[PDB]
RNA sequence: UGGGAGAGGGUGGUGGAAUUCCCGGAGUAGCGGUGAAAUGCGCAGAUACCGGGAGGAACGCCGAUGGCGAAGGCAGCCACCUGGUCCACCCGUGACGCUGAGGCGCGAAAGCGUGGGGAGCAAACCGGAUUAGAUACCCGGGUAGUCCACGCCCUAAACGAUGCGCGCUAGGUCUCUGGGUCUCCUGGGGGCCGAAGCUAACGCGUUAAGCGCGCCGCCUGGGGAGUACGGCCGCAAGGC
RNA sequence: AAAAAUGUUCUAA
RNA sequence: GCCCGGAUAGCUCAGGGUAGAGCAGGGGAUUGAAAAUCCCCGUGUCCUUGGUUCGAUUCCGAGUCCGGGCACCA
């Protein structure tokens, strides 16, 4: 299960979209690889630089715990 | 007195030290391989870890400690002994939480840890 | 062994009890192939135990046997460069074979004169849980307690 | 002309993790450390836990076998300023090109000067162990320095140990990034495997170490020696 | 995940 | 000269009804060993003397010896 198929059409800059883009972190809060985000190599480093966006606007978190 | 608390592994190759707090993370009380007689390389052992944290347990307990939120940190191989340890004691472990300090690359470690 | 393991040698039952347990004990009586003289002792020894303390002497045997089985004993083991006290359990096997080898060893420990009376009064003492063999197997058992710590080096 | 990718460079700002320290709380007999120890630290309240504060450096996940750069080298994120590069259309100039002794500029780390900064780390140094010794490895401390600004130094396994440019000589496979008509076709990079051929062999092989041309740099047995003398550069170290 | 230093000269048949 | 203290195993140190723990000692498991570890074992008129209590390590009185302390010194 990849998460580009998970989800519909999304903008992959819109850095206040919570809903959308906390799908792309684990549990724990790292950013989830290509082999689980599913997104190109393209994709994939315009959704981290606008994942680290939102961890600064306090949008997204730079880690959580990790719960059993 | 309180009944709830919080139960503390903090668990490095070395030893492994439980501390069992409050809801407000203050102390009750504490324990360690060395509070029971080890000293030296013996303190990091599993079965240390597990004296360490029945004794952490006991003596919680007999403070009216029932339930524990278990947060873990390090990466010794006391770690999963006390666990174990601590839902075989007789208190309620509500959680198991891992709080391992991580730095996101920050301190240049010792020449032994590069 | 290296390439199979040992294949444990099944004795003759003994021809007063019928009991493989007896004879395995003789033959650590047993010294330069003198197997009658040892059979003799262990003998002798059976009638004493019937005389004091008057018993069917093969359940005071095999209680000074069970009395005596170690149940954990410490080994050696390497991790690294290592030579630990590591609280290993004993295999039913090596559990008896002690046991025999202590039994005749206490008791040949004993201060009086002829060898049945020692073998004899071991066995008693064994039986009820005090005397030489006991405080050997006791005192292996209290090490392996010890290194309960070194337990997880265990195979 | 219109586009695209990028840790390319410079300046200002800025975020969270983490370590150290301080403060308050709470709490007690140890912690730490190693092969095992000791030194060290701890009832003068440590360690472990929570809350608060300060300050420095480095940017986890993304992240790759990736990208960019002429090389050294470049990694949180934001903006500004600036370079290179690639593609499309085939629009403009009309051989305006190639290389390049000198020259000039750039140039990891360390080192140097004047300020600043200093959390962590750590040459020197001290202590603990080890050992015959241990001016080492391992442990506890620890000053330069690591960081910033400006000015020097100009070295390297500065490596692909492979100068630059052009043209020519099978493909298969993976990948980055453009374009298309989006199967796939085509560019420009990054690797792999391999035709012919090359190679002393190892290997190289459209990212040539093949076939050619141009220009440059360099080699001419080992040691003495990258030393001496000279000269130039440098504050020195020392470079050429 | 490594305790422990060394082996006089010429000859290698 | 007086105040405050100690004396208990070989060394230190714990203390009304126990006589203790660790380290030095010894055997033992261990290893190439030097150790660290692990087991057990010993080592008392609790300085002496008189009493308190049914009984004394403890309590008291005394002194015996050694520690600390302070003042003095014609
Ligand atoms: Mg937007
Ligand atoms: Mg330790
Ligand atoms: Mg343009
Ligand atoms: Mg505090
Ligand atoms: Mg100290
Ligand atoms: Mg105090
Ligand atoms: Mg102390
Ligand atoms: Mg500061
Ligand atoms: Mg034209
Ligand atoms: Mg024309
Ligand atoms: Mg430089
Ligand atoms: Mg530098
Ligand atoms: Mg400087
Ligand atoms: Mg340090
Ligand atoms: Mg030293
Ligand atoms: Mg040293
Ligand atoms: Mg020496
Ligand atoms: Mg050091
Ligand atoms: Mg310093
Ligand atoms: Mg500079
Ligand atoms: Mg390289
Ligand atoms: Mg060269
Ligand atoms: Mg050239
Ligand atoms: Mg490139
Ligand atoms: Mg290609
Ligand atoms: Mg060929
Ligand atoms: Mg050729
Ligand atoms: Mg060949
Ligand atoms: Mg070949
Ligand atoms: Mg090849
Ligand atoms: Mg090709
Ligand atoms: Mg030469
Ligand atoms: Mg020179
Ligand atoms: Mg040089
Ligand atoms: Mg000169
Ligand atoms: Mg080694
Ligand atoms: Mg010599
Ligand atoms: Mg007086
Ligand atoms: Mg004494
Ligand atoms: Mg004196």
């Amino acid at each position: 299960a990849k998460v580009k198929a998970t989800l519909g059409e999304f903008d992959l800059r819109d850095y206040r979209n919570v809903e959308v883009l906390k799908r792309f972190l684990s549990e724990t809060g790292k950013i989830l690889p290509r082999r689980r985000t599913g997104l190109s190599a393209k994709e994939q480093r315009i959704l981290a630089k606008t994942i680290k966006r939102a961890r600064i606007l306090g949008l997204l978190p730079f880690t959580e715990k990790l719960v059993r | 007195q309180v009944a709830s608390g919080r139960a503390y592994i903090h668990a490095s190759y070395n030893n492994t030290i439980v501390t069992i707090t409050d809801p407000d993370g203050n102390p009750i009380t504490w324990s360690s391989g060395g509070v029971i007689g080890y000293k030296g390389s013996r303190k990091g052992t599993p079965y240390a870890a597990q004296l360490a944290a029945l004794d952490a347990a006991k003596k919680a307990m007999a403070y009216g400690m029932q339930s524990v939120d278990v947060i873990v940190r390090g990466t010794g191989a006391g770690r999963e002994q006390a666990i174990r340890a601590l839902q075989a004691s007789g208190l309620q472990v509500k959680s198991i939480v891992d709080d391992t300090p991580v730095p996101h690359n920050g301190c240049r470690p010792k020449k032994k840890f590069r | 062994a290296r390439r199979r393991r040992a294949e444990v040698r099944q004795l003759q039952p003994d021809l007063v009890y019928g009991d493989v347990l007896v004879t395995a004990f003789i033959n650590k009586i047993m010294r330069d192939g003198k197997k009658n003289l040892a059979a003799r002792i262990f003998y002798d020894a059976c009638k004493i135990i019937q005389e004091k303390t008057g018993q069917e002497p093969l359940k005071v045997f095999k209680q000074a046997v069970e009395n005596v089985k170690p149940r954990m004993e410490v080994r050696s083991r390497r991790v690294g460069g290592a030579n630990y006290q590591v609280p290993m359990e004993v295999s039913p096997r090596r559990q008896q074979s002690l046991a025999l080898r202590w039994l005749v060893q206490a008791a040949n420990q004993r201060p009086e004169r002829r060898a049945a009376v020692r073998i004899a009064h071991e066995l008693m003492d064994a039986a009820e849980g005090k005397g030489g063999a006991v405080k050997k197997k006791e005192d292996v058992e209290r090490m392996a307690e010890a290194n309960r710590a070194y337990a997880h080096y265990r195979w």
